[PDB]
């Protein structure tokens, strides 16, 4: 999963 | 402190009081004066006030009584029940039919105050309209993270358009709607328990909306009810920011359709991490999972579709979350690249937006 | 082993043999003779589940993860046709453009209940069971180290069946005839099968077969076949529960009995929850207080005619009678402060109730 800030 | 009223008249007010609202704070305060019974429950973060005409004889005075004990005796009583209530040495007694009851007080004095505040920002809205805004995004937000003003709601106002944003790092939800009134450019975030009581006062009548908004506290009046909650302090991610530059691969598709078959899929991805992987080509959408065990599911959807291949995995619930709140009839998802995030609306409509960022 | 189904043919067996190490998880799929043949078990209780096959199908057998299988199956479309196959160590399930390869473990693997001989049988109407176990249910322990309470008395007499639980607190008893000559005979079922049983009794016009043996129960309707163990120990007599002779008969209304003891309850102590009832000429007081000497009191019109009297008890023992009861009328049949009392519904002795008395 990776982040969006 | 003497009070007469039909049960019809109290139960609602009871109920909207009285969730959650250390001992005084599972009391509810009841000032009688100028023919209004009011009643107030808090937790010291915020506070719920309703207002009750007398219409029968009453006398003047304040105390404070165990919320719960007090709201199922008036609601255990039957239809049509006049209730009366009188204080008499520390305890308040109930009465209706021949049913008596005698509750335990605390002073009225004892009951915390929030502290004094002036409204800086004001504007009325349709009940529909907040719950509108809310419903769209409240599903974003974070549940307990360590970036507190996350696990709150963002409230914006900006030109004329009232902005609800919610998210937590992995996706967002962003949805704006139109007031007709002139807003200074604002921001505000409130706690989730405020969003949940915001919500809980929503009856569904005509009763329009009355927000005021100050630098720490939020207020909001509808009907003869008023909620103040604190606001959290922090630095909201900007929205803006994080919807997709130029998301110019577009695909559209059958909300329950498309909702059905992530649901299927989802049976069978990571029980964990939960990761479906998407294949778009020419009007089809090829979703798969698969897990630990080596089992495999594979749904295949007619979309319309016209740009370029490719292949990008998510979260399925963070997808179906989505789904589950549009309730659409056609969805459009809005692609960038395998490693961007995705912006997903309503085919019919742009008030709303949510942008979810994908999995390796 | 190969099938191929209608949704809903599926979804109701799956349900059922749901009911009861990795292979305990599967159900066994079994095709054979025009059959499907599911079967699921915790190694105490099994049920199983026949599915007439009219479409094309091939011998075989294995086991399959029940709840995703069962999953899969409720996720696709009202009607689609399901077509299941084993390929390897797979099975293959295929419904329109939709796929899924399930894990599967040997059928040779899933266990078998001993096999046992039927000692003695009866036919009766699913209704009658299901008024008898409903009747009862809620009275029976939980994981109380005196095993034998914490399951059901299936009792033979006569030409009635009879129902016991019991907590060794509160008892629940319910006989109904089933016009069959029947030996004097009992046994116990343990509360997991209790309730398998209760939730296999769909509320159609198939009748119900019983068949007893020395360690084991099994009940047929149509398509479903139950079969437990039974609890290997001694139950309680419920014949020295029963107040002997109580001579003091009261009558009331039912909802209006229950929302006075729901009214009242509230300023019970709540660990102990005594209530007290004064009984005088059509006429009953109840009253309750807690630690906290907050009072209840509820006056009511009820029919009485005998001695005046007090006594208290649990009034959550009490309520979980009229809730089962769900009558029009109540007979409480009282003897004195230090006796205990028989509650019924006042249009019928097929279910009786009794609850201790408290000195409160
Ligand atoms: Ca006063
Ligand atoms: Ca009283
Ligand atoms: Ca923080
Ligand atoms: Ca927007
Ligand atoms: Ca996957
Ligand atoms: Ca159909
Ligand atoms: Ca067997
Ligand atoms: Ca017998």
């Amino acid at each position: 999963q990776a982040d969006l800030f | 402190m003497k009070f007469t009223v039909e049960r019809e008249h109290l139960l609602k007010p009871l109920q909207q009081v009285s969730g959650p609202l250390l001992p005084i704070l599972g009391n509810l305060l009841l000032q009688v004066a100028d023919g209004t019974l009011s009643l107030t429950g808090t937790d010291l973060e915020m506070e719920m006030v309703a207002r009750v005409a007398l219409v029968q004889p009453h006398e003047p005075g304040a105390t404070t009584v165990p919320a719960r004990k007090f709201f199922d005796i008036c609601r255990g009583l039957p239809e049509g029940a006049e209730i009366a209530v009188q204080l008499e040495g520390e305890r308040m007694l109930v009465r209706s039919g021949r049913s008596r009851f005698s509750l335990s007080t605390l002073p009225a004095a004892d009951f915390p105050n929030l502290d004094d505040w002036q409204s800086e920002v004001e504007f009325t809205l349709p009940q529909a309209t907040m719950k509108r805004l809310i419903e769209a995004t409240q599903f974003s937000m974070a549940h307990q993270d360590v970036r507190y003003y996350l696990n709150g709601m963002l409230f914006e106002t900006e030109g004329e358009e009232l902005r609800t944003v919610a998210t937590d790092g992995h996706r967002l939800a962003v949805c704006s709607m139109p007031i007709g009134q002139s807003l200074p450019s604002h921001s505000v975030i409130v706690p989730r328990k405020g969003v949940i009581e915001l919500m809980r006062m929503l009856d569904g009548g005509d009763n329009p909306l009355r927000v005021q908004i100050g630098s720490n506290n939020i207020r909001a009046h509808v009907g003869d009810f008023i909620f103040t909650s604190k606001l959290v302090d922090g630095r909201f991610p900007d929205y803006r920011r994080v919807l997709p530059k130029n998301p110019d691969k577009h695909l559209e598709a059958g909300c329950d359709l498309l909702k059905q078959a992530f649901a299927r899929a989802a049976i069978l991805s990571n029980e964990k991490f939960r990761g479906v992987r998407l294949y778009v080509s020419e009007n089809q959408l090829k979703i798969t999972a698969n897990n630990p065990e080596q089992e495999e599911a594979e749904e295949i959807l007619d979309v319309t579709y016209s740009g370029a291949e490719m292949e990008i995995g998510f979260n399925v619930s963070y997808v179906l979350d989505v789904l589950n709140a549009l309730k659409c009839e056609n969805v459009r998802m809005m692609l960038t690249d395998s490693v961007s995030s995705v912006q997903i609306e309503d085919a019919a409509s742009q008030s709303a937006a949510y942008v979810v960022m994908p999995m390796r």
